């Protein structure tokens, strides 16, 4: 009569993880994306006598750091990081977030964003002044040249904060920025410096890193497992029809 | 002390 | 189900192919580009039931688990040259790399043969990385000459004799296959090709040099189409693998 | 009891929990051995109930016994 | 996600460089004192997969 | 009631071959692989009468030992062997196993490995000159010229150990690797000595040699098997649910 | 949950949205038309 539940829970956490890989899916032109792994967790359920009945979660054990492919476009601000780097922004409550999307844009008033994100350099958030030309060096360096004025009084402005962090040391905030584990926070401190080995590329923008053929794969497994976990149920579902309507 | 029947009290609870 | 799982590692593995040799074919117009090579290896195999005691048949069951990429490998033959009459163009004629020196000081080693001088002198590659042994080209030069064996000579006026400037060392590994792709044309020493031995050129294995050439790229071109068919199709043949042990589990659930 | 079946080894190298040899441990479940045995299960299971209530209806009549 | 594809077009890219640099060389044969280009082209960064 | 336990079994050993055939999909492109064949054996149960039961098991009676592709890359290294030939390599675990991969790499101390293990000379692991190119001859000879130095000063400097063994007289390992069988090792003795007419082709790699028409038939075989085992499962189980309401009154 | 194993926790997504499409200031080619009513800018500027 319990099993049915087994099964529910089965079919349910199945629906989760296809819930998972279809937002993992819409997100395949997402520039600078980390895919979100799904995993089933197995919970056996402690009673006394025979442990007859496990149970399944399901969960996302953090994301996936292999980087995507660059497209490359000839403007000078779409920067592209090296494997396993991050880019600095100010997060939308005042905090500190990583990305990997290399789209910086500039405003009216000539600070840098990222989504609207101003990003962070070495003194605070970087701003530009207002209305010039801006080159990106290969280490971070940001070089401003006014328009309508000779190439030789460029200069640099700042330099970017560009970290290094894996996937182990980095969790997914819900507004879609990654940030520090509590267990990396305690080690590496609250705000990582600077990594001055990281080289980033001018003119390339990193797009997502979902595979379409682990994503497929998965929803034909999801699928399946599906069907099996409703025959279980509808299996369970006669059983205890006849038992009660007769036993009486 | 009872609690919620069926679905909520049959799937694993967070930890805390 | 194993036969999901596996058939998903075999197309993952045709798409590193097809990742390398797109990675090659871009790469036609780089100058001194060592084409790379894809090879795998099959998982560990697992052994359900022995092979029986023995005409007939043996008895066993040792399904695989399926495939992994062991380590994409570049070869070092050499490529042909291309001759661009700029002076500032050596081509390394032999097993051997200029060492330049990254932004975070740490020595990188790279083969294009492409230099310019800085606005302070000083070779430094196309990128501006500076190109050790520091070489300091005068403002007086008329000329400048990069010999067979690396010496720079500069030719000035009112002077019948060339001065030179300095000579040009090439790194040589004792394993060249193993140096780490930083990326931005660049090789470092991994763990393999470690003990990175300075040389001037035309001794201790250094290749000479060639002033006004640049070494062209590897890669062959119709390799790679055959490969990409190849590449194709067995990924065409693991489709059809998945499509088959869905159809069964299809089967099997709606029981 | 924990089945002996030896367990199914797939190589994801940056799963926290491969070993050394980057293969991570999958269960031996065999679907097809499952679904046959939940339904042998249920065809055990009714006939035990019909059996039960044969026995039961049996001693029902058995109280009536001599009237 | 694709990959393969967004390599190519780098690929494509280089080439529609190279050759927008020779349109522009040979264009320009008659200019009195011209000096031709030439477009070097050089790799990406390369990703690296963990080899436990 | 347990003829479902025939039918299921089908169902079940038809995904294991299956599993077999896929990994053979999976290593189109592995250099020097060598096809796992399967094959099902009807194992009958003898008991009390009318022998009537026979459930079938899904084994895999060694490889296939025909010859893979035959690209050419220009490497000194890459070698291919002839017919019936194997190149030796040290195994993981001290022992000695049994290639067909000539992908041979040089390690920065010149010791030549191949897939990481040791590639083995008459005198145990082949060790070579640091940073010295290397030209393996038709016979196993190989010979270091260090670079710079004239080609007069070609020296040879080992022999790689290429052995004959045929597809019945080798076991395919668990870390990849062949090794003998208890019946060629009775008689072979445990260490396989050198062949001299093995034939080394330098300059060529040898690929997989796994079959496509042979895996697509086997796969359309197996999933028109499997949904024959599906149809008697259900024919059964729709048979006892009568027979259990036969038990009421 | 406070932590060998894998960092427990079913953390869901929602989907995709585009926010702003960009368009890219990069100077284009001139063609030559003789009329001389015609002006191309070299640079970033716009006429008002």
């Amino acid at each position: 009569d319990h099993a049915i539940y087994t099964a529910m829970g089965a079919a349910s956490q199945t629906l989760n993880q296809q819930a998972v890989t279809a937002s993992n899916l819409a997100n395949a032109s997402t520039p600078g994306f980390r895919a979100q792994l799904n995993a089933l967790r197995a919970v056996p359920v402690d009673g006394l006598s025979l442990a007859t009945r496990t149970l399944v979660t399901a969960s996302t054990p953090g994301a996936d750091m292999t980087p995507g492919q660059l497209d490359y476009t000839s403007r000078p601000l779409d920067v592209a990081l090296q494997q396993d780097g991050w880019l600095v922004v100010q997060a939308a409550d005042g905090a500190e977030g990583y990305t990997r999307n290399g789209n910086i844009q500039v405003g009216p008033t000539g600070q840098l964003t990222i989504q609207g994100h101003p990003v962070i350099g070495e003194g605070g958030p970087i701003t530009v002044p207002e209305g010039s030309e801006i080159t990106i060096a290969a280490d971070g360096t940001i070089s401003a040249l006014n328009p309508g004025d000779p190439p030789n009084t460029v200069a640099p402005v700042g330099r970017l904060k560009l970290v290094k962090a894996e996937g182990n040391e980095v969790q997914r905030s819900d507004d879609g920025l990654f940030r520090l584990t509590a267990e990396a926070q305690a080690e590496r401190g609250a705000v990582l410096a600077a990594d001055p080995s990281i080289r980033i590329m001018s003119g390339v923008l990193e797009g997502s890193n979902v595979k379409p053929v682990e994503a497929m794969t998965d929803m034909i497994a999801n699928a399946r497992r599906f069907e099996m976990q409703m025959k279980v149920i509808t299996s369970v579902d006669e059983n205890e029809g006849r038992a009660n309507q007769l036993l009486s | 002390p009872g609690g919620v029947p069926g679905a909520l009290s049959n799937q694993p609870a967070p930890p805390n | 189900i194993s036969s999901l799982w596996i058939a998903k590692t075999g197309l993952d593995a045709q798409q590193t192919n097809m990742d390398v040799i797109a990675n090659n074919l871009a790469n036609v117009s780089t100058n001194g580009f060592k084409r790379q090579r894809a090879v795998f290896e099959d998982l560990l195999y697992q052994t359900i039931r022995q092979p029986g005691a023995q005409t007939t048949l043996p008895s066993g069951l040792q399904i695989g688990t399926g495939v992994r990429p062991v380590a994409t490998e570049r070869l070092h033959s050499q490529g042909n040259l291309s001759q661009t009459n700029n002076s500032k163009d050596v081509a390394i004629k032999g097993q051997g790399f200029f060492q330049v020196m990254l932004p975070d000081g740490t020595s990188a080693y790279t083969r294009d043969g492409s230099f310019q001088v800085d606005q302070n002198g000083q070779l430094v590659t196309a990128g501006g990385f500076q190109v050790q042994p520091a070489i300091t080209i005068p403002a007086n030069a008329l000329s400048i000459t990069i010999g067979r064996d690396g010496v720079v000579s500069v030719t000035q006026q009112g002077q019948a004799a060339p001065v030179q400037v300095g000579q040009l060392n090439l790194t040589t590994f004792m394993n060249d296959t193993g140096l780490e792709s930083i990326g931005e044309n660049l090789y470092i020493e991994t763990q393999s090709s470690g003990a990175p031995n300075e040389s001037t050129p035309g001794l201790n294995g250094a290749g000479l040099l060639y002033q006004g050439y640049v070494e062209t790229s590897n890669v062959n071109v119709a390799e790679e189409l055959v490969n990409m068919i190849q590449v194709q199709r067995a990924y065409e043949i693991n489709s059809k693998a998945v499509s088959t042990t869905d159809q069964m589990l299809q089967k099997l659930t709606q029981l | 009891i924990e089945s002996q079946a030896p367990e199914k080894l797939v190589y994801e190298p940056g799963n926290p929990l491969a070993d050394a040899n980057g293969y991570v441990k999958m269960p031996n479940v065999d679907v097809v051995g499952e679904m046959v045995n939940t339904m042998s299960a249920s065809r055990s299971y009714q006939a035990n109930i019909e059996v039960l209530n044969t026995v039961k209806s049996m001693m029902l009549k058995t109280l009536t016994l001599g009237q | 996600m694709i990959s393969s594809l967004w390599i190519a077009k780098t690929g494509l890219d280089a080439q529609q460089t190279n050759m927008d640099v020779i349109a522009n060389n040979l264009a320009n044969v008659s200019t009195n004192g011209f000096k031709r280009q030439r477009a070097v082209f050089e790799d990406l960064l390369y990703q690296t997969i963990r080899q436990p």
